[PDB]
Formats: structure tokens, sequence, C-alpha cells
């Protein structure tokens, strides 16, 4: 169930990972599944010729982004009152 | 038809806009 390219599918596969796990509240998972899927919508933006997918995509790309370092902030913050 | 199905999943990815904010503070 791996091959190589379409890195717009793989991207979008595992945002749509991530919201699941984000929606469960399981933000560690959540947060590695959003970071594996942007790594590949930038990829798939790199290589898009089309103006408006780019710009759709891109727009995309910035609200995951967004949501991702709310994660982060969450996680880190998180480990240091752990200690 | 490659042009169709990538404007498909471009107009379909899924939004984050339904998710709870995540506040931080000490």
């Amino acid at each position: 169930h791996m091959s190589t390219g379409d890195f717009l599918t793989k991207g979008i596969e595992l945002v749509q990972k991530a919201i699941d796990l984000d929606t469960a509240t399981q933000y560690e998972e959540a947060y590695t599944a959003y970071y594996n899927g942007l790594d590949y919508l930038m990829l798939a933006l790199k290589y898009e010729k089309n103006p408006k997918s780019k710009d759709l995509i891109r727009a995309k790309f910035t609200e995951y982004l967004n949501r991702a370092e709310q994660l982060k902030k969450h996680l880190e913050s998180e480990e240091a009152n752990a200690a | 038809n490659p042009e169709k199905m990538n404007n498909a999943k471009v107009a379909n990815m899924p939004s984050t806009e339904g998710l709870p904010s995540l506040p931080q503070g000490e």
C-alpha cells in the first residue's frame, strides 16, 4: 500500500489522519501525522503547476501549520509541567 | 483524467476549522 510519488495524496491522507487523532485528543500522535502530512504537501506544492491548485494547497498548508503549532506548544508545555 | 483528479483532491482537502482551540498557559 506504499508507492513512490503521489505527494498530494500522501499528504492529504496523513492530515486526514491527524485531524481524527486531533479530534480524539491524541495530540502526540496527531502532531506526528500533521508534520508528516505537511512534508508531503510541501513537495506537492513544489511540483504543482496549476496556479489555482497551488493557491488552494498553500492556503490549507497554512491552516495545518497553524494547528500543528498549537499542538506543539501544548505538548512541550505539558512535558515541562510533568517535570 | 489526471487534471480533474488533481483538482478534486485539492477541492476536498479537510478543514481544521471545527477543532477546539488549544490554549497554553502555566
